[PDB]
RNA sequence: UAUAUUAAUAAUGUUAUGAAUAAUUAUUAAUAAUAAUAAACUAAGUGAACUGAAACAUCUAAGUAACUUAAGGAUAAGAAAUCAACAGAGAUAUUAUGAGUAUUGGUGAGAGAAAAUAAUAAAGGUCUAAUAAGUAUUAUGUGAAAAAAAUGUAAGAAAAUAGGAUAACAAAUUCUAAGACUAAAUACUAUUAAUAAGUAUAGUAAGUACCGUAAGGGAA
RNA sequence: UGCUGACAUGAGUAACGAAAAAAAGGUAUAAACCUUUUCACCUAAAACAUAAGGUUUAACUAUAAAAGUACGGCCCCUAAUUAAAUUAAAUAUAAAUAUAUUUAAGAUGGGAUAAUCUAUAUUAAUAUUUAUCUUAAAAUAUAUAAUUAUAUUAUAUAUUAUAUAUUUAUAUAAUAUAAACUAAUAAAGAUCAGGAAAAUUAAUGUAUACCGUAAUGUAGACCGACUCAGGUAUGUAAGUAGAGAAUAUGAAGGUGAAUUAGAUAAUUAAAGGGAAGGAACUCGGCAAAGAUAGCUCAUAAGUUAGUCAAUAAAGAGUAAUAAGAACAAAGUUGUACAACUGUUUACUAAAAACACCGCACUUUGCAGAAACGAUAAGUUUAAGUAUAAGGUGUGAACUCUGCUCCAUGCUUAAUAUAUAAAUAAAAUUAUUUAACGAUAAUUUAAUUAAAUUUAGGUAAAUAGCAGCCUUAUUAUGAGGGUUAUAAUGUAGCGAAAUUCCUUGGCCU
RNA sequence: UAAUCUUAUACUUAAUUCUUAAGUAAUAUAUAAUAUAUAUAUAUAUUAUAUAUUAUAAGAGA
RNA sequence: AUAAUAGUAAAGAUGAAAUAAUAAUAAUAAUUAUAAGACUAAUAUAUGUGAAAAUAUUAAUUAAAUAUUAACUGACAUUGAG
């Protein structure tokens, strides 16, 4: 968030090296804005970003402008630690899991207004046509007499239902979530 | 919008598509190239 | 780059000190290469629909068309864990009778054996296996319209004092699975000969002309 | 409406495909071929160069001439993408095949040297898009070093005169139009953030391979069945004029045609003009007519503040007063619908339909959700990670978006609660057996799902938002009492693109 | 958790390379003996015997 | 608010009652342990301070502030539409 040219930052995934060692108390030296770190010296309740899953793996979750991951409680008898995601949903990751400080640059993204289709389409973003405006062959909510919804479900081209139907569900289901992100 | 001129000739594209080597290469048009040489076919291919 | 290397010699000219290093020619020895291959017939895999049932859904069409794969001059099958019925036969293949009989079917449409007796047929019997276990059998899901032998999942024997065969059981009978080989009659193609109440619009050109981007269609 | 062939009929009818021709002569053979002259047409083309294509059509068989430098291919290199190819066991798969990885192919692109003309081999060794302003500098004139006004301002070459190497080289100075245009340079604005892949010295080389080359190419030589007013890529495209590649003309070049000659009724087409009237036409001003500068000024209400409205309407200056080329320029307003620029039925609908930017809902924590995969491996999603991606509705913004979970769903919780297959051992029964046994069914015993039900939740999910009675002198109904329900139509809007009765009543 | 599954990354003999076998050197693990330090247990060093040269790391896990 | 501990049937509310993210999925009360915001008990009298709105947990910074003397300025003041 708060990078700018100058600042310096380390990074503690390997460890903390012999040159800081030497010269709690390196814990509010570490856990200054940009530079990275396992979550089990990252302290708990502050706020972190591009956090992994495993202990080699690299950073998946919390990468998109102005987002980010808090540590909420860290089990080494388990080599878990409970971190809450900008979904909300509260998970396990490896205690051992790399995840820098700090909030993501560029919040106020989300605020942007893009001015025109055109800019759309620069981006990289073909026209979405509506099911309403299809035909029944196309899509379950096409046909019909003037504007109808057709009294079916919102629901996809292929019959998933587009409202509140949970599609990851029964035994193929996330094994780490504590809690689930809340919901409406 | 007038019709009829759907021929666009370009040699180098009929090569590619329809050419004798570009039948024999695939296993569909080795087949197609067999079964006009049973039928007595003087030209297999363009 | 086979009018090639690589080496060994011989002849030629140059470099540096009789010997050494590179190039060109000519012999000798050494080193690799050339899929244009049928089609029909056979076996295996997957497997429709129109259609019929005066509708249609089981059923039918049909294990057909088709696509796919693989073999041989043919392939397949074949010397009974076969049939039969207390009498007997005694390999497989094709045809005739048996017989549209038994059998079976939304018991509709319709489907339909075997024994036995005849032909055709070749010498038609003969070991190649230290005699066969995740096998027979069972449960279950499928499985040639009758008649099974097959098969996914899993339980799982027996020694000839045994094992297979029929709803079941008892008697009897018959055969020996889980190892094998096999001409001949047959299919298709080509050739030769002979016979045509066959063809000159089924009588030789041409898969050409021409049509189509193409698969493909196709004259006179 | 049989098939094939032949021949009729309509009929010597229509038509002969945008078109400017004339004479003389080749030739006492020419509307059509060739030549000469005249006339016309195209001219940012009907010209000149080319690309692609094609029955070589060409100025032709005695036929389209390349070592390379404002020459292309071939070749080297790779993009998109492709590949019976590639890796006891790359992975998946009824077969076919498919996937991943390697390698190979693959131009529409990149590729050293050169008029001083230039040398490509072998061996050895370590670059989206747009812009060039302002300032500053010096130069030229007016006024009294400094002000005012005007152009000029990075590069491109010949001449002359100097200073150094020695008439050939290097550097310096001075001389020298305007307007476009090119390349190469430098600095730099914007978000939409901008390909891939293939070393250098030295010595020794280099006898320079193959293929393309005609003509046609806004067309009679290609794609349209035709010598078809259609379709077809690129570069030059004389000057005069202009803002310009608009428009007029046309230097040069090319062309004047498989139909001609006459006549020009009715009638049709495509044009020109029109008294008096001026929409009386008609479904409807359809069609036609209508431009009192195009430059410089000036330009309102409204408004989302955007000269949005605007190219405002009117109007001014310059020009012109009787007019006297073409081309650009064709009013003002109210309402309905849609925010807008866009998109759509190639060949009857361009719209009020689609899309849109925005708004809301929702799914999915990444060994994800979504889609594809006889079905997988896997692929896209994404080299992304919830401010992301997929799905759904609505459709910029202002003012706003009421009440309802009955139903269909979704979603959460309850051993509330049934039933499917799957199992031990053991009881009668039935069949059989002389007997045990063997074979069938049937019934018992612990451990049962998801589903269903019930109760919440969820409407910017799918959806819904009743009727009767009668009370303030008559009327109206603020109120009052009922039944029914999940709730009982709120704000707004209202004879609406929604109103049948209906040409509703009233006003303009 | 050696059920499953996901991800990442030397010499000598015998039939120039290739493979077998023997012993030796090198590393790792398991077992036994000896010595030393701490609170019957743990750590370090040395010696003997046996085994290995798809792996290691991370994750999910009956 | 979440989690843990042990513990038992009610808890919470009100005039009295119910509905609810209360409770036999084990709460409430209790004891711990994290986090989050927002507020500032006494002193307090708004005493005082500020132009008025205002203004009382602590500290620091910068600004402004009282009285009396000494010296200086010499009416430079008051009020104040807009
Ligand atoms: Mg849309
Ligand atoms: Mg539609
Ligand atoms: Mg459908
Ligand atoms: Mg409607
Ligand atoms: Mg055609
Ligand atoms: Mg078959
Ligand atoms: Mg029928
Ligand atoms: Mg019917
Ligand atoms: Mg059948
Ligand atoms: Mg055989
Ligand atoms: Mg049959
Ligand atoms: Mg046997
Ligand atoms: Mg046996
Ligand atoms: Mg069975
Ligand atoms: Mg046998
Ligand atoms: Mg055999
Ligand atoms: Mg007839
Ligand atoms: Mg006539
Ligand atoms: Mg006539
Ligand atoms: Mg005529
Ligand atoms: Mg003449
Ligand atoms: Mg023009
Ligand atoms: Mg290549
Ligand atoms: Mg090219
Ligand atoms: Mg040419
Ligand atoms: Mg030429
Ligand atoms: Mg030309
Ligand atoms: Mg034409
Ligand atoms: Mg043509
Ligand atoms: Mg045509
Ligand atoms: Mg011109
Ligand atoms: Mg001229
Ligand atoms: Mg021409
Ligand atoms: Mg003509
Ligand atoms: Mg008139
Ligand atoms: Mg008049
Ligand atoms: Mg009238
Ligand atoms: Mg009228
Ligand atoms: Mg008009
Ligand atoms: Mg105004
Ligand atoms: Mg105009
Ligand atoms: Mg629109
Ligand atoms: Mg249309
Ligand atoms: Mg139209
Ligand atoms: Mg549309
Ligand atoms: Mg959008
Ligand atoms: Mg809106
Ligand atoms: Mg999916
Ligand atoms: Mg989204
Ligand atoms: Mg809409
Ligand atoms: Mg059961
Ligand atoms: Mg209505
Ligand atoms: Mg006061
Ligand atoms: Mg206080
Ligand atoms: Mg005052
Ligand atoms: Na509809």
């Amino acid at each position: 968030d708060g990078l700018r040219p100058g600042d310096v930052v380390e990074s503690f995934r390997r460890g903390i090296p012999q040159t800081l060692l030497n010269e709690a108390i390196l814990s509010v030296k570490t856990t200054q804005r940009g530079n990275c770190l396992p979550i089990s010296m990252i302290p708990i309740g502050t706020i972190i970003h591009n956090v992994g899953i495993t202990p080699v793996g690299p950073g998946k979750f919390c990468r998109s402008a102005g987002t980010y991951a808090r540590v909420l409680a860290k089990l080494p008898e388990k080599k878990k630690a409970i971190v809450r995601l900008q979904s909300g949903e509260h998970r396990y990751v490896s205690l051992e899991a790399v995840a820098t400080i700090g909030v993501v640059s560029n919040i106020d993204h989300q605020n942007r207004s893009l001015g025109k289709a055109g800019r759309s389409r620069w981006l990289g973003i073909r026209p979405t046509v509506r099911g309403v405006a299809m035909n029944k062959c196309d899509h379950p909510h096409g046909g019909g007499r003037g504007k109808s919804k057709s009294n079916k479900l919102s629901m996809s081209p292929w019959g998933q239902l587009a409202k509140g139907y949970k599609t990851r569900r029964g035994k193929n289901q996330n094994r780490m979530k504590v809690k689930d992100r809340p919901r409406g | 919008k007038s019709r009829g001129n759907t021929y666009q000739p370009s040699t180098l594209k009929r090569k590619r598509t329809f050419g004798f080597l570009a039948r024999a290469k695939s296993k569909q048009g080795s087949k197609i190239l067999k079964r006009r040489k049973l039928k007595g076919r003087w030209f297999l291919s363009h």
